[PDB]
RNA sequence: GCUACCACAUCCAAGGAAGGCAGCAGGCGCGCAAAUUACCCAAUCCUAAUUCAGGGAGGUAGUGACAAUAAAUAACGAUACAG
RNA sequence: AUACAGUGAAACUGCGAAUGGCUCAUUAAAUCAGUUAUCGUUUAUUUGAUAGUUACAUGGUAUAACUGUGGUAAUUCUAGAGCUAAUACAUGCAAUCUCGACCCUUUGGAAGAGAUGUAUUUAUUAG
């Protein structure tokens, strides 16, 4: 094509969303935002097809304009707002907090969390670079530009961000033995400890990961997200703890 | 004077009775609602004295007694009104029996030391056979074939019976007068037990 | 849990 | 917004909602969860609020108090702990859980009215702090709940509070004299309900006290309180308006009362005269006219002029049925002062 | 008699209502009109009739039973606020909006497009001309 | 959308003026033959100064032995007469 | 509502109309399927960061809609006059941080010295 497409059809939509094929012809096209289109769950799907809360898109629109939905501590009124991995969705009226984490099946799961856990999130360090006026900053997996980072922070690290202030509370270095969550490929969803990182200069780096069941697998580095130390995840994990 | 005030009065009187009876108050209130929770809470088997039980057999005129149903009023904590149908029936215990002779009979069993005492009865017979021969027209007031079951409503207002006439006849407790007859509408819809 | 009813 | 756009939904400011808001539970004819009660008002509302409200703090509130509310004697026997739990959680001031808690507070009073009297002082103080807290976080719904809760308590304790109505307002003086207008306005409506149910004898004691207080924003508050008390429906006045009013003037014309009270009588007069039509006011002008004639004296001559100057100016002469009666009073007032008036 | 049973009751605070599935047992009868269902669901759930919505009712083959969906709003105003227009018109809570057919409206639109400005000045000019 | 050009063609009081879809339906292509120029944006989505406006995107309905699935058009007795 | 405050035809601004739909004539690594790079690039919008360097508010350098006079057989054809606005068009405005004597008070005040936009092009230095 010679320009951006504006419509998203269903059979071409991401499979993990689990839309009914016959109910209609088109699926919500996720608007531009922090996450990739294929790696995002639009708020309409989360509110209607997942929580079963709303019965139709118009209800979702009324709900959103009522300002009852907050994404990462900010009210969002776009029906196709692209919520994604490690995003905190808060519904104060229902007293509900959710973190978007893929299940072992590879689908985003409805994982309820506490307010204390909801107060923060994690961001994998995509880039570390000096800005104008010689101001260092980090770009995370969600597109957050955070200035004045800790120098020890490097790419592939994971920074704990406070939603209210958007500041790094702590960080995790990428190293062997660290607890890790897989975010892509056939092997999406499970959790394991880093064993060894294969480095191929001019090529995609590969990481070996061992699960609690001692089973070992290999993945590309891009699909890796450090989430804590073994036995000490910094977030509450979904049921199954990323096994199988 | 308002109904809520009446409940406040009854609740206040109820508490005074509990205070007169007496920890113990708290436990009893829990026992009052133990029925709602589906678990056994009446452990009194070891307390029972079967050996010293006063056994008694009361003969009656009916041939082949088929079933007996007993009614016990219970104080409702939730409105403080006894399940007795009327003021005269306050704390009166009634037992209803059916036999193959097409009689429904009620007895008073309030006095446990004394034997059941007959109050009223009703007989059925060939007078009550249906002429139509149709199941939906089988709405005669009385029984004409063997009566097998009897059950008393928990409210103490009605008692229901059924049998080889393929009928569910509900009777007024006080007078044993027929108020409704509900056919089963089946050739082999034979009532065998009522609960 | 729901509620139950009947008329006529 | 005289002309309304095509939209079904339109923005409304917090002030705009507040301006439209009115505290009067009785006009609301919607079916009320406590109208059908099989055991108690609290439990009847309590189960309904359990399924509707999913807020956190209410969820712990239900668990703490679920066991002790199953029956009325349990409520009466455990009334102390129920009230303490209710007050503690209302103190947290969470909009998401106030509505059930505030509603249950009113229904709690409904179950044990005379017994709630020992709780009455604490309950009012709890509401006042909530309401003073509610101004910080703008939410018209929160104000509606507490004021509706306040009106409900007055309705259920109407008999007892009326005997000591002066005590009831003494609790609400900070609300009635509060700087912000609507809190005084709304609090005035709740008290006006109690005033409309007060006997004339107890009313005279009450009117004397408030006039004594009058001797910041109290003057406006009592004006709103009294005018609300007389007014019932458009172009009409309440039956007790004749009795409520007749008490007011006698103390006003009484020398012991301050002059500021007579100004309030004038201020009360325009609002009812402007609000009400001719026919509804005919009982009023009679007990105007008879009372002023009866109590005319040289010592109170300055006060009689002022109110009569008020009547003639009120809506010009349209609201006055017969001018001749006023002329006769002049000839009397002339016969029996201040030149300016 | 006729029985009605509510199942799958879900509380919905932020739209301020209750969802459930309605099962209507009507032996020896065709079915129950939606209005009767609304009024008695109002009686049982104890809300005003206007706050009650019922729809999607289908009778089972052979008769005697039907299944549909039921909504009970916390208030009449909330129902008026969130609840679809066409269904309020079903309940009479809203008045049907009279509009012309789509082709008529589109012809109006195109012909309006070909005029520029209010056209009152064109009207007075042609009036003076003729 | 504009300029000049090459053709087609529409009007004029003859001085000029202006004109370009098999997308949706409905047609021609034989002298021999086939679904309606239907209803709606209620749904799912998309665009906007945006809940509310719109969308021949789409949906709804209309026709028919191209195909495919299931089944009516009767069921039960009595009597009389003949070999 | 004595600036207006309501909605609101028209008009000026802002956004969009490169999406969607339809047919298969063409072309044998031509697109294409997988695969790789952009340290070789542009990117509305979204999201997150990000700019202390007459003013109690300038002009028509301005007109639409609108009023009024006309011409033409006549068009989303027209000329003469008269208005009037902006997120349209042009113009444009007594602070901070360091080294810090006095080591005066020992958190601290503090003499004095200093230092202080962004955008484009070229050159240079550090990296």
């Amino acid at each position: 094509a010679r320009g951006p497409k504006k419509h998203l059809k269903r059979l071409a939509a991401p499979h993990h969303w689990l839309l009914d094929k016959l109910s209609g012809c088109y699926a919500p096209r996720p608007s531009a935002g922090p996450h990739k289109l294929r790696e995002s769950l639009p708020l309409i799907v989360f509110l209607r097809n997942r929580l079963k809360y709303a019965l139709n898109g118009r209800e979702v629109k009324a709900i959103l304009m009522q300002r009852h939905v907050k994404v990462d501590g900010k009210v969002r009124t776009d029906t196709t707002y692209p919520a994604g991995f490690m995003d905190v969705i808060t519904l104060d009226a229902t007293n509900e907090n959710f973190r978007l984490v893929y299940d072992v099946k590879g689908r985003f799961a409805v994982h309820r969390i506490t307010d204390e856990e909801a107060s923060y999130k994690l961001g994998k360090v995509k880039k570390v670079q000096l800005g104008k006026k010689g101001v260092p900053y980090v770009v995370t997996h969600d597109g957050r530009t955070i200035r004045y980072p800790d120098p020890n922070i490097k790419v592939n690290d994971t920074v704990k961000i406070d939603l209210a202030s958007g500041k790094i509370t702590d960080f995790i270095k990428f190293d062997a033995g660290k607890l890790v969550y897989v975010t892509g490929g056939r092997n999406l969803g499970r959790i394991g400890t880093i064993v060894h990182k294969e480095r191929h200069d001019g090529g995609f780096d590969l990481v070996h990961i061992k699960d609690s069941l001692d089973n070992t697998f290999v993945t590309r580095l891009n699909n890796v997200f450090v989430i804590g130390e073994q036995g000490k995840p910094y977030i509450s994990l979904p049921k199954g703890k990323g096994i199988k | 004077e308002n109904p809520a005030d009446k409940r406040r009065r009854l609740a206040k009187q109820y508490l005074e009775n509990l205070k007169s009876e007496a920890d113990i108050i708290a436990s009893r209130l829990k026992e009052d609602v133990a029925e709602q929770q589906g678990r056994v809470f009446r452990y009194f088997g070891d307390k029972l004295l079967i050996s010293e039980a006063k056994q008694s057999f009361t003969r009656v005129g009916e041939n082949n007694l088929t079933c007996i149903s007993c009614f016990q009023p219970v104080l409702n904590k939730y409105t403080f009104e006894e399940s007795s149908n009327g003021d005269k029936n306050k704390g009166r215990l009634f037992a209803y029996t059916v036999s193959k002779d097409l009689q429904l009979t009620k007895y008073d069993i309030t006095d446990f030391s004394k034997r059941p005492k007959k109050l009223k009865y009703a007989k059925g017979g060939a007078k009550y056979i249906p002429t139509s021969k149709h199941e939906y027209e089988n709405t005669t007031e009385g029984h004409y074939d063997e009566i097998l079951t009897v059950a008393a409503s928990p409210d103490g207002k009605y008692v229901v019976t059924g049998g080889r006439d393929r009928k569910l006849i509900v009777w007024s407790t006080e007078s044993l007068s027929p108020v409704k007859v509900i056919p089963t509408k089946d050739r082999r819809g034979e009532v065998l037990s009522l609960a | 849990k729901g509620k139950n009813l009947s008329f006529k | 917004q005289t002309t309304k756009s095509s939209k079904r939904y339109r923005y409304s400011s917090f002030k705009a909602r507040i301006d439209d808001l009115k505290i009067e539970p009785a006009r609301n004819l919607e079916k009320r969860v406590h109208d059908y009660v099989e055991s108690s008002h609290f439990l009847a509302s309590f189960d309904q609020w359990k399924e509707i409200n999913l807020s956190a703090k209410f969820t712990e509130f239900a668990a703490e108090i679920e066991h002790d509310v199953q029956t009325l004697p349990q409520i009466l026997y455990h009334d102390k702990k129920i009230f303490n739990s209710l007050v503690s959680f209302i103190n947290f001031h969470d909009e998401f859980s106030l509505q059930p808690l505030l509603d249950l507070l009113a229904q709690f009073c409904h179950d044990l009215g005379p017994d709630f009297l020992k709780f009455y002082e604490e309950a009012i103080k709890t509401l006042i702090n909530l309401l003073d807290a509610a101004i910080e976080f703008e939410s018209s719904n929160v104000f509606e709940w507490g004021f509706n809760c306040l009106a409900y308590i007055f309705k259920y304790l109407s008999k007892f509070l009326v005997k000591k109505l002066v005590l009831t307002c003494d609790l609400l003086i900070p609300l009635l004299s509060h700087s912000k207008e609507y809190l005084s306005r709304f609090s005035a409506e709740a008290l006006s309900f109690l005033v409309r149910k007060c006997p004339v004898s107890n009313l005279r004691e009450f009117v004397r006290s408030v006039f004594e207080k009058l001797e910041t924003n109290l003057y406006e508050g009592l004006l709103i309180l009294f005018t609300e008390s007389m007014t019932s429906t458009q172009e009409t006045l309440h039956s007790k308006a004749k009795a409520i009013m007749s008490v007011l003037l006698h103390e006003a014309l009484t020398k012991s009362s301050p002059e500021r009270s007579v100004s309030l009588l004038s201020d009360i007069w325009m609002n009812i005269s402007k609000y009400a039509s001719i026919e509804s006011l005919l009982p009023v002008y009679e007990v105007m006219y008879q009372d002023f004639n009866d109590s005319l004296d040289a010592t109170n001559i300055d006060r009689i002029l002022k109110v009569l100057t008020t009547i003639v100016f009120s809506e010009s002469g349209r609201k006055i049925p017969d001018w001749n009666k006023i002329t006769i009073l002049i000839e009397r007032i002339m016969s029996q002062l201040s030149q300016d008036k | 008699a006729v029985t009605i049973r509510t199942r799958k009751v879900i509380s919905n605070p932020l739209l301020a209502r209750k969802q459930f599935v309605v099962d209507v047992l009507h032996p020896n009868r065709a079915n129950v009109s939606k209005d009767e269902l609304r009024e008695k669901l109002a009686e049982v759930y104890k809300a005003e009739k206007d706050a009650v919505s019922v729809f999607g009712f289908r009778t089972q083959f052979g008769g005697g039973k039907s299944v549909g969906f039921g909504l009970v709003y916390n208030s009449v105003a909330e129902a008026k606020k969130f609840e679809p227009t066409y269904r309020l018109v079903r309940y009479g809570l809203a008045e049907k909006v009279e509009k012309a057919s789509r082709q008529q409206r589109k012809q109006k639109k195109n012909r309006d497009k070909k005029i520029f400005g209010t056209g009152k000045r064109l009207a007075k000019k042609v009036a003076r001309r003729n």
